[PDB]
DNA sequence: GTCGCCATAAATCAC
DNA sequence: ACGTGATTTATGGCG
């Protein structure tokens, strides 16, 4: 009717890397984007998109308390 | 965990009264989070779960 | 010509 | 078990 009205889980493995990288630093380098790419098996638009969901999930962590 | 029949009513109320565009503004997810008694994350929980179900039910 | 935020889609999770 | 509200992958628009 309307123009409006027309993914892969990751391992918990994945899940737990990309969260350690994370948790060390919010932010990826360049040179990390290239290494967590290689040892996860994912790509590195993959790794940045992740990197930035997570830094808006914890932007709803913050805003969540008050 | 599961909103009221009157919070369903109201938010399918606006769903299908602004079919052609059913996606509120900031403030007009707002007006909705305050008559519904849930929050604007909700609201657009709500819209986003009600949009793409619709489009499947066709 | 680079990047990151934001709203959102669609799939999936889970109380 | 189910269903609905919430979360996880992925996109493009925009500043």
């Amino acid at each position: 009717f309307y123009p409006w009205m027309a993914r892969q889980t990751y391992t918990r493995y994945q899940t737990l890397e990309l969260e350690k990288e994370f948790h060390t630093n919010h932010y990826l380098t360049r040179r990390r984007r290239i290494e967590m790419a290689h040892a996860l098996c994912l790509t590195e638009r993959q790794i940045k998109i992740w990197f930035q969901n997570r830094r808006m999930k914890l932007k709803k962590e913050i805003q969540a308390i008050k | 965990r599961n909103f009221s029949k009157q919070a369903s009513e109201i938010l399918n109320e606006y769903f299908y009264s602004h079919l052609s565009n059913p996606y509120p503004s900031e403030e007009a997810k707002e007006e909705l989070a305050r008559k519904c008694g849930i929050t604007v994350s909700q609201v657009s929980n709500w819209f986003g779960n009600k949009r793409i179900r619709y489009k499947k039910n066709i």
